[PDB]
């Protein structure tokens, strides 16, 4: 089976040139097209027949296919270009074949998160579970650490988190962490806190609330 | 013209 | 304008059957080969099947050959994908796409919105929606205990988009999903502006609106 090779990730400074590569043995002898897929969105054709731009695609996008590699270059990379890029061609062994995709990350200045804590709602508490949520908003880079403390006791095994993909306007990330407790355990303690460590913070930031205040 | 071939 | 609107999707048990359809407009449907492409959660694009303009020839990836059937109705401008003997490996977002072929050059110039097909023996469950409430303030909704994915979340029926972050769902220890959607607003707008999250869980036909307000 014929295979197309793409690096899974590529990082580019804002306003700089991204060169997304797609390699294959007979690549220069085949016609390659490119798709841009933003997170949770439908793929969009951005380049076809190696070098042709569909109408509406910015001139900053350029294609080439020479030798063993097809390349999609993007000049003056913008936050709006953050996406996964897939190359695609045809071969007798597989019919339509796609590369594995390359996630384009835009490098920007460090931005500290804005931290918010949310108590569980009374509607949820009645059902026997408490979800406590910590939001880390609009930070950069992606690496961040969230620690939950209940009456100053570090928690483990009862939290899950997820992170958005890079923002299409400011290139930051956001993170939501949920601490799950039984209503009985929630009612046994007073101080609920989430402690955040990030490069943009000179010291960890703690946001907290007292149950019943 | 419509063929996939 | 070219339009491709997909129907079908959701939960199906292993060994089960599900039919997707794709309604087309804004072009001479019979002049184009059409295709199905899929993407497993967090994975890459994979071509599934194609059908020539006339419907005379059909093609399938090795992974689905013998289990799927692609067909089209050129009078009604509809493409169909009948999927049988479904496996957990078929769980994916499926897209229908218009293909331009010159066999050397094959590409997809227009794509439908995707539909998520989840192959699982677990029960469908609708979500409960809980408010998230406490310069800048954050508010939100916690969309909890639903299955399968996905849910769609909007704020104020789509009128509020700036500063919104709808997170990827997490799969909980219960085997149910939970997701949060937040928005940052001026703290002083909390007394006079209404902030409502609109949640749609199409697999269970459940729609929920929830006001996010301080206690």
């Amino acid at each position: 089976s014929y295979e197309l090779t793409q690096l899974p990730s590529l990082s580019v400074s804002l306003g700089q040139t991204a060169s997304i590569t797609c390699s294959g043995d007979n690549l220069g002898d085949k016609f390659v097209c490119w798709y841009q897929q933003k997170p949770g969105q439908t793929p969009v054709l951005v380049m076809y027949e190696d070098t042709k731009r569909p109408s509406g695609i910015p001139e900053r996008f350029a294609g080439s296919n020479s030798g063993n590699t097809a390349t999609l270059t993007i000049t003056g990379t913008q936050a709006m270009d953050e996406a996964d890029y897939y190359c695609q061609t045809w071969d007798s062994s597989t019919d339509v074949v796609f590369g594995g995709g390359t996630k384009l990350t835009v490098l920007r200045t460090v931005a500290a998160p804005s931290v918010f804590i949310f108590p569980p709602s009374d509607e949820q508490l009645k059902s026997g579970t408490a979800s406590v949520v910590c939001l880390l908003n609009n930070f950069y880079p992606r690496e961040a650490k969230v620690q939950w403390k209940v009456d100053n006791a570090l928690q483990s095994g009862n939290s899950q988190e997820s992170v958005t993909e890079q923002d299409s306007k400011d290139s930051t990330y956001s993170l939501s962490s949920t601490l799950t407790l039984s209503k009985a355990d929630y009612e046994k303690h007073k101080v609920y806190a989430c402690e955040v460590t990030h490069q943009g913070l000179s010291s960890p930031v703690t946001k907290s609330f007292n149950r019943g205040e | 013209n419509g063929s996939w071939h | 304008e070219v339009q491709l609107v997909q129907s079908g999707g959701g939960l199906v048990q292993p060994g089960g059957s599900l039919r997707l359809s794709c309604a087309a407009s804004g072009f001479t449907f019979s002049s184009y080969a059409m295709s199905w492409v899929r993407q497993a959660p967090g994975k890459g694009l994979e071509w599934v099947s194609a059908i020539s303009g006339s419907g005379g020839s059909t093609y399938y990836a090795d992974s689905v050959k013998g289990r799927f059937t692609i067909s089209r109705d050129n009078s009604k401008n509809i493409l169909y994908l009948q999927m049988n003997s479904l496996k957990a490996e078929d769980t994916a977002t499926y897209y229908c796409a218009r293909a331009v072929v010159f066999y050397y050059s094959k590409y997809f110039d227009y794509w439908s919105q995707g539909t998520l097909v989840t192959v699982s023996s677990a029960s469908t469950k609708g979500p409960s929606v809980f408010p998230l409430a406490p310069g800048t303030a954050a508010l939100g909704c916690l969309v909890k205990d639903y299955f399968p994915e996905p849910v769609t979340v909007s704020w104020n029926s789509g009128a509020l988009t700036s500063g919104v972050h709808t997170f990827p769902a997490v799969l909980q220890s219960s085997g149910l999903y939970s997701l949060s959607s937040v928005v940052t607003v001026p703290s002083s707008s909390l007394g006079t502006q209404t902030y409502i999250c609109n949640v749609n869980h199409k697999p269970s036909n459940t729609k929920v609106d929830k006001k996010a307000e301080p206690k």
